[PDB]
């Protein structure tokens, strides 16, 4: 019935795959500012 | 997360890089400032003319 457990098998493991999701700003290519300052992009082309 | 569509737009299908960065990182705070200046000379010292 024993399972053999050592304490550095059962409190290290392969870490799990996971996805970090960066911020669309970083993403998106900066470009020069309009009229107002603001760097204005067209809504329907917002990256996730 | 990303807010809807609609509260991100201007109203005329653009919105600003500043609302779509969620994690606050990036900033846009960059205005226009012209250069307003003119001297004394150029500004007092105009031609002129006058009758005799």
């Amino acid at each position: 019935v024993r399972d053999f457990g050592t304490t550095h098998s059962e409190s290290y493991k392969v870490p799990p795959h996971r996805v970090r999701r960066v911020c669309p700003a970083s993403q998106l290519a900066p470009r020069p500012p309009s009229v107002d300052g603001h760097y204005k992009l067209s809504v329907y082309a917002i990256p996730s | 997360t990303l807010h809807t569509i609609s509260s991100l737009d201007y109203g005329d299908g653009r919105t600003c890089v500043c609302r779509i960065c969620v994690c606050g990182k990036h900033r846009c705070t960059d205005p226009k400032l012209p250069f307003f200046g003119e001297t004394t000379y150029r500004d007092e010292y105009v031609p002129k003319s006058t009758v005799r």
